[PDB]
């Protein structure tokens, strides 16, 4: 029963960067450190255990290091796929504890988003909705405007986002954005459109569609 | 190999109980050792106890020692973790792990959620792929899955067999208390006329299952 801290617990780096994230004890836990990986949505792996020793199939560039109350982990070239929250347990005292996990996200270069506009589903239509959805694809970094024109006319709070986490093989996002308004509403309006805006894209696109009659 | 699968997770209203089960495969049961952990959705994880099979030795962490208990059936190979008195606090995800001092094998994951809403199965509506010309190269259709309660929803392509270019966004809880989320895929264009794509939606809490077939173009 000691409080294990990591620090930092949130990084970016680049392909190729050495990561450190260090673990410490309340107390001496006499090397009765692990490593845990996990990935968004998964049990978490054992990659290290007892400081230092790999568990198998664990890749060398992870290693673990220190001593009483001060333990590291080390990625010494980050790929792209150690996209992970990383938790370090001490293995000394019961309960066992853990930290609050690193969360280290990998840093690469600007991609710009393919923009895509759905028109809302004749079925949902007729159960007295719509949802108008964007899908701003595969781009990079997280941070990207969205808006929502009905008729040349921004609209307010009547949409709400999501994002995707990091991709394993080649670190960019994705972020559905759905402007969902009545099907009265809707058919009292024609033109439909998305905004977006980006650093890699040299001017905000818009991408959009005709007929609330649907 | 070994499997340890668990499940019990779904809705509870606040004041029930669960009774969560670790199945397991492909190890001599009674040379490890059970342990459940828990980890609140978008935070740490937590130990809340462990079990020797060979003696039914019994650790318990003290903050749930009170309200949760373990059990393992020998002859079944399973742990189990019976929670009493939920509060909306133990909303979570709830592995069972196996050995001591590090847990090797670890399982899958059930989430137990404790609200004092209805469960809700989904109505799954086409994101119908809009017009080959707009989509040039590479088209995008998918399926939005509205309105159930409590999560999990599932989502397929193609039974399995569509797995590259699929995203499944994160649920947002929408206004309604109800969720709504999204999967889509990215096809070439070319294979509009050429192949079905069709959406598997499961949303086991109300064991909501549903294909729909998300076809060409959209508004009329």
């Amino acid at each position: 029963d000691i409080q294990m801290t990591q620090s930092p617990s949130s990084l970016s780096a680049s392909v190729g960067d050495r990561v450190t994230i260090t673990c410490r004890a309340s107390q001496d836990i006499n090397n009765y450190l692990n490593w845990y990986q996990q990935k968004p949505g998964k049990a978490p792996k054992l990659l290290i255990y007892y400081t230092s020793t790999l568990h198998s199939g664990v890749p060398s560039r992870f290693s673990g290091s220190g001593s009483g109350t001060d333990y590291t982990l080390t990625i010494s070239s980050l790929q792209p796929e150690d996209f992970a929250t990383y938790y370090c347990q001490q293995g000394n005292t019961l309960p066992p504890t853990f930290g609050q996990g690193t969360k280290v996200e990998i840093k690469r270069t600007v991609a710009a988003p393919s923009v895509f506009i759905f028109p809302p589903s004749d079925e949902q239509l007729k159960s007295g909705t719509a949802s108008v959805v964007c899908l701003l694809n595969n781009f990079y970094p997280r941070e990207a405007k969205v808006q929502w024109k009905v008729d040349n006319a921004l609209q307010s709070g009547n949409s709400q986002e999501s994002v995707t986490e990091q991709d394993s093989k080649d670190s960019t996002y994705s972020l559905s954005s759905t402007l969902t308004l009545s099907k009265a509403d809707y058919e009292k309006h024609k033109v439909y459109a998305c905004e977006v805006t980006h650093q890699g894209l040299s001017s905000p696109v818009t991408k959009s569609f005709n007929r609330g009659e649907c | 190999e070994v499997q340890l699968v668990e499940s019990g997770g779904g809705l509870v209203q606040p004041g029930g109980s669960l009774r969560l089960s670790c199945a397991t495969s492909g190890y001599t049961f009674t040379e490890y050792t059970m342990h459940w952990m828990r980890q609140a959705p978008g935070k740490g994880l937590e130990w809340v106890a462990g079990i020797n099979p060979k003696n039914g030795g019994t650790s318990h962490n003290q903050r749930f020692m009170d309200r949760f208990t373990i059990s393992v059936d020998k002859s079944t190979s399973t742990a189990y973790m019976q929670m009493n008195s939920l509060r909306a606090e133990d909303t979570a995800v709830y592995y069972c792990a196996r050995w001591r001092r590090y847990f090797d094998v670890w399982g899958q994951g059930t989430l137990v959620t404790v609200s004092s809403a209805s469960t809700k199965g989904p109505s799954v509506f086409p994101l119908a792929p809009s017009s080959k010309s707009t989509s040039g190269g590479t088209a995008a259709l998918g399926c939005l899955v509205k309105d159930y309660f409590p999560e999990p929803v599932t989502v397929s392509w193609n039974s399995g067999a569509l797995t590259s270019g699929v995203h499944t966004f994160p649920a947002v809880l929408q206004s309604s208390g109800l969720y709504s989320l999204s999967s889509v895929v990215t096809v070439p264009s070319s294979s509009l006329g050429t192949q079905t794509y069709i959406c598997n939606v499961n949303h086991k809490p109300s064991n909501t299952k549903v294909d729909k077939k998300v076809e060409p173009k959209s508004c009329d």
